[PDB]
RNA sequence: GUUUGACCUCAAAUCAGGUAGGAGUACCCGCUGAAAAGCGGAGGAAAAGAAACCAACCGGGAUUGCCUUAGUAACGGCGAGUGAAGCGGCAAAAGCUCAAAUUUGAAAUCUGGUACCUUCGGUGCCCGAGUUGUAAUUUGGAGAGGGCAACUUUGGGGCCGUUCCUUGUCUAUGUUCCUUGGAACAGGACGUCAUAGAGGGUGAGAAUCCCGUGUGGCGAGGAGUGCGGUUCUUUGUAAAGUGCCUUCGAAGAGUCGAGUUGUUUUGCAGCUCUAAGUGGGUGGUAAAUUCCAUCUAAAGCUAA
RNA sequence: GGACCAAGGAGUCUAACGUCUAUGCGAGUGUUUGGGUGUAAAACCCAUACGCGUAGGUUGGGGCCUCGCAAGAGGUGCACAAUCGACCGAUCCUGAUGUCUUCGGAUGGAUUUGAGUAAGAGCAUAGCUGUUGGGACCC
C-alpha cells in the first residue's frame, strides 16, 4: 500500500530541478536536440515521435562530426539506422534549422 | 516511404578468418597433440568408419554439427599425417 | 520525535544543529553569464524569462499547454450564415573575435629550417633525400609547410 | 509443429498441435506397461482422401511396433484412437477403456516431397497459422486506431463548424 | 670452484606506512528459509545501466521510474484463482574504459625514502616495482600506418570579483482620552503604519508595548572552479581534428552448448560431457537443397 | 447477567462488479501520469496519447387537430406491445453456370435463431444502496 501524497510536492521539487539545472545551463536549453522519428508497430506506424539520437551518417550529412555535435547539444545514437528517405531528410532540415539559430561562444 | 538503402553493418567477427589466426590455431594443433577421446577418435575412424565415429563423437559432444566438424578435422589430421 | 536519539537530543544541552534552507531553495542565481545575470528577473520563470529573452527554453514539444496569455481578441467564425536585444548582445559577443595568437615556431627547429634553407635553398627533392639535418626524414610538403611558415615569420 | 518422415524417401508431412494434456492430472489416473504392442482405432474413413490415406499409412509405419520392443511379452490393452473431427485429428490413449494417456488435438498443415526438402506437393488451405491470427488482431486494432484518429479530426472540424453566429439584434452585436 | 654469485621460494622483524572488524540498519543488494525470522554487505541512495535488445513495422534504440497496455496474454485438480510483456505518453536523459597485432631508434610507467619548495601536491636525487609488460595510441560507431591538400586548435597558473555554505548586524506606526477591572491586551472616542493585520510574550481578545513579521541594506569567516575580469607565464619540429589517396586491418573457452539432478516458473546451482571462426546468438519467413531480419555473449565503470 | 457510580466501549475503511438518483456533456465522454502557471500540497490553463461507448404493413395508443353546445365522431398518431412481413447470420435439403475429378454454390425451400438490421446513448463525477474479498460490528 502506497499513496502519492507528494504528487503536488514532487512536481514543485521537479520544477526546482528544472529551475536549478537551468541555472547552471543558463543560455542552453535543458534538453538536447532530438530526432523526429516515425514509430514502429502498425498501430503507431503513422505516428511520428521524438527519437533518441540521429546517426553518424546523418550528422555528417549535416556537415559536422558527432563528437563535436555532442558539444553543441545534439543527441546522437550510433545504434539506430536510417532507412527511410523522408525521415532522414526532415531530420537533416531539423539539424540545419538548429544550426541556423545557435550562436556559439569561443 | 519510397526507399533509402542503409550501409549494412557487418561485425568484424563475421568478416573472415585471417592468415594469422589460422596459423595460430594450426600451430596450437600439433603442439597440443590429441586429447584422449581424440586419440580414441582417430583409431575409431581407422577401425569402424566415419558412421560410428560421428556417432561416438556426437555422444562425446552435445550436438551434431559440431560432431561433423570434429570428424572432418580428424580426417584433416589423418590426411596431413599419413600421406605426408 | 519518539526515537531515543531524538528525545535525548531534545533534552540535551547541546541544542539542535538547525539550518534554514527552504526559503533559499526557490531562488537561484544563474552563475554563468553576466549578461543573463543582468536580464534575469527572479519573478517570471525559467520559461517566461527565457521567452522574454528570445532563447528557446525547451527544445521541442512541451507537454501541456503554454500560456497564449490573451495577446489578441479572437472572434467567432460566422460559418457563412444566410443573408531580441539581449539576443543581439550575445550575438555580438559570440560575433566578437577573441584576441588570438598565431602559433609560432620553436627556435631549434626554425634554426634547423634555416640550415636547410641555406644548404639546399628552396628545392625540396634534394632536401628530402638529405641525410644530415633531415634525420627525422620529414614529409614532402611538411617541409614545404614549415618553410613557408618560417618565411612568413622571417626572411620573406 | 512436428514433422514425421521417412528419411531416405519422399514422404514428409507437417502437423500442427493443439490442446495438450499431460500425465500429471487425474485425466490419466493409471500407468501401463511401457512397451506393450499398440492397437489403433481409425475413427475416420482415411480412404477417400488420398492425402489422409497417406497420413494413415505413415502413421501405421511410424507407430507400428516390431517385436524388438522391450517388455512386449505383456499386452497392456494399449490402444490409441485417431479421430478427424472437422479436419483435426483428436488422438486419445486407452488401456472397457480408461483414458490413461496424453490428449491431442492435431492439425494437418502441408505435405511436401523428399526427406526434408523436396517440393511442396499438397497443402490444406483450411489451416491458419496462429501468427496470422495475431496479425489479424493487430491489423484490426490499427484500423480502429486510424478510424479513431480520423473521427477525432472530424470532431474538431464539427466543433469548429458548429459555431452559430449571433443575432444582429444583441448587445454584443451592437457593441 | 670444497669457492663465489645470480636468481627463485619461504621465513623473520617492538622496521616504515596504511587498512579490516563494532554500532545502527527506514530504504537497497546477496544468501538461507518456515509456520516472516535469520545471515552477510553497502550508500545517500543502492541496484540496474550503454543490447549476443525489442520487433516484423513507413521499424525502434542504455538503464530507471510513473500512466496505459491489463486484470489482458499466459498459467492453474484451466479449481481456488495466479498473473506478465512489446508498443504508446511522460519524467529523466550521457556516455564511456579494458583485453587483440612492437616504442623497439632506446620502460618512454609507478610506489616508497630523502633534500627542498608555493604542500589534498610539486621538483630533484636514490632505492626499488616492472619486459611473466608498467606508459602513449586503438575498443567496431572501427581503427592503425603512411602520403597529399589544406585549414583549425592549443596548456598552465595567480589575484580580485561572482557563485555556494556558515554566520553577524541594521531596517515601520498610540502605549492618545473615558468606563469597567486586582491587572486593560476588554468596551467606547480620536488616531498612525503597512511590501509589516504571520506568530508569540507582556497580570484578560495587543498591527501600532516588546520580540518579531515585511521590505531592503551592511558585514564576517569559509568552500570552490562554476564563470567574469585582470595579471604572470607558457614551443617543443608539441598535441589533435576534418576530407582524399595508398597499405593494412588482431579480440572475452571449463566458456557457448548437451545430458542429468535439485530449485524456481523459464532461469539459476551442482555433477558429467564439452565447441566454432565468412564465427556465434536470437526471431520470423517459405511458391521451399528457403531467404531475410537483428545483435556480438562469456571483461569493467557511469550521474539524473 | 448483574454491589453501585463515573469515563471509555462495538457495522469503520478500502477494492471489484450492480441497481437507483442527481449533475455536466452528448455519439461522444473522461483536466489533475504528466507539463505550464500560482497569492503555492489550493486554484487556473493544457500538448500527445490512453480508457469506455458510438460507427415495411395492420391493430392499438399518450396526446394533438377538426367537427360537434355537450355527449361523441373523424384524422394524424409518442412511448411500448401483438400480428404479418422483409433482410442479414445460422440451420438442413435443392446442387445449376461452370467443372483440373473432386472443386463449386446458383436458385428454390424449411423451422427456429438473434439485448440482429430496418435511424444511436453513452462517458464522467457525486450520493444512497446490493454481492464478494480484505481482521471487516465487537469479544
Amino acid at each position: 500500500v502506497k499513496v502519492h501524497f507528494d504528487q503536488a510536492g514532487k512536481k514543485v521539487s521537479r520544477r526546482n530541478a528544472r529551475a536549478t539545472r537551468a541555472a547552471k545551463i543558463a543560455p542552453r536549453p535543458l534538453d538536447l536536440l532530438r530526432p523526429v522519428v516515425r514509430a514502429p508497430t502498425v498501430k503507431y506506424n503513422r505516428k511520428v515521435r521524438a527519437g533518441r539520437g540521429f546517426t553518424l551518417a546523418e550528422v555528417k550529412a549535416a556537415g559536422l562530426t558527432a563528437a563535436y555535435a555532442r558539444t553543441i547539444g545534439i543527441a546522437v545514437d550510433h545504434r539506430r539506422q536510417n532507412r527511410n528517405q523522408e525521415i532522414f531528410d526532415a531530420n537533416v532540415q531539423r539539424l540545419k534549422e538548429y544550426q541556423s539559430k545557435i550562436i556559439v561562444f569561443p | 516511404v519510397t526507399s533509402m538503402t542503409p550501409a549494412p553493418k557487418i561485425s568484424y567477427k563475421k568478416g573472415a578468418a585471417s592468415n594469422r589466426t589460422k596459423f595460430v590455431r594450426s600451430l596450437v594443433r600439433e603442439i597440443a597433440g590429441l586429447s584422449p577421446y581424440e586419440r580414441r577418435l582417430i583409431d575409431l575412424i581407422r577401425n569402424s568408419g566415419e558412421k560410428r565415429a560421428r556417432k561416438v563423437a556426437k555422444k562425446r559432444l552435445g550436438s551434431f554439427t559440431r560432431a561433423k566438424a570434429k570428424v572432418e578435422e580428424m580426417n584433416n589430421i589423418i590426411a596431413a599425417s599419413r600421406r605426408h | 520525535m519518539t526515537s531515543v536519539r531524538k528525545r535525548k537530543m531534545n533534552r540535551s544541552s547541546v541544542g539542535k544543529a538547525t539550518r534554514r534552507n527552504k526559503d533559499k531553495q526557490r531562488k537561484i542565481n544563474i552563475q554563468s553569464n553576466p549578461i543573463i545575470a543582468a536580464n534575469w528577473d527572479y519573478s517570471l520563470t525559467m520559461a517566461q524569462n527565457y521567452k522574454k529573452l528570445g532563447l528557446r527554453a525547451k527544445l521541442q514539444t512541451p507537454a501541456g499547454g503554454k500560456e497564449a496569455d490573451l495577446s489578441k481578441v479572437v472572434k467567432r467564425i460566422p460559418l457563412t450564415k444566410p443573408v531580441t536585444e539581449v539576443v543581439k548582445k550575445l550575438e555580438e559577443l559570440a560575433s566578437r573575435p577573441v584576441i588570438r595568437k598565431e602559433r609560432s615556431q620553436s627556435e631549434r627547429e626554425e634554426e634547423w629550417l634555416e640550415k636547410l634553407y641555406k644548404k639546399h635553398g628552396d628545392d625540396y627533392k634534394k632536401m628530402f633525400f638529405d641525410k644530415k639535418l633531415n634525420i627525422y626524414q620529414q614529409s614532402e610538403g611538411d617541409l614545404k609547410r614549415r618553410l613557408l611558415r618560417w618565411k612568413k615569420r622571417n626572411g620573406i | 509443429y512436428l514433422w514425421l518422415s521417412k528419411p531416405p524417401n519422399g514422404p514428409t508431412i507437417k502437423f500442427y498441435i493443439q490442446n495438450l494434456h499431460t500425465m500429471d492430472e487425474x485425466x490419466x489416473x493409471x500407468x501401463x506397461x511401457x512397451g506393450s504392442r499398440p492397437v489403433l482405432s481409425f475413427d475416420q474413413r482415411f480412404e477417400s482422401s488420398p492425402h489422409y490415406q497417406l497420413i494413415k499409412e505413415l502413421l501405421v509405419h511410424n507407430f507400428g511396433v516390431p517385436p524388438x520392443x522391450x517388455x512386449x511379452x505383456x499386452x497392456x490393452d494399449h490402444v490409441m484412437s485417431f479421430s478427424i473431427v472437422d479436419d483435426k485429428i483428436w488422438v486419445r490413449t486407452y488401456e472397457s477403456l480408461v483414458e490413461i494417456g496424453p490428449r491431442f488435438v492435431m492439425t494437418v498443415i502441408l505435405i511436401l516431397e523428399g526427406s526434408f526438402g523436396g517440393p511442396k506437393i499438397y497443402e490444406n488451405k483450411q489451416y491458419v497459422s496462429p501468427n496470422v491470427v495475431r496479425a489479424q488482431i493487430k491489423q484490426q486494432a490499427a484500423e480502429e486506431a486510424k478510424s479513431r484518429a480520423e473521427a477525432a479530426v472530424e470532431r474538431k472540424i464539427k466543433r469548429r463548424e458548429n459555431v452559430l453566429a449571433a443575432d444582429p439584434l444583441s448587445n454584443d452585436a451592437l457593441f
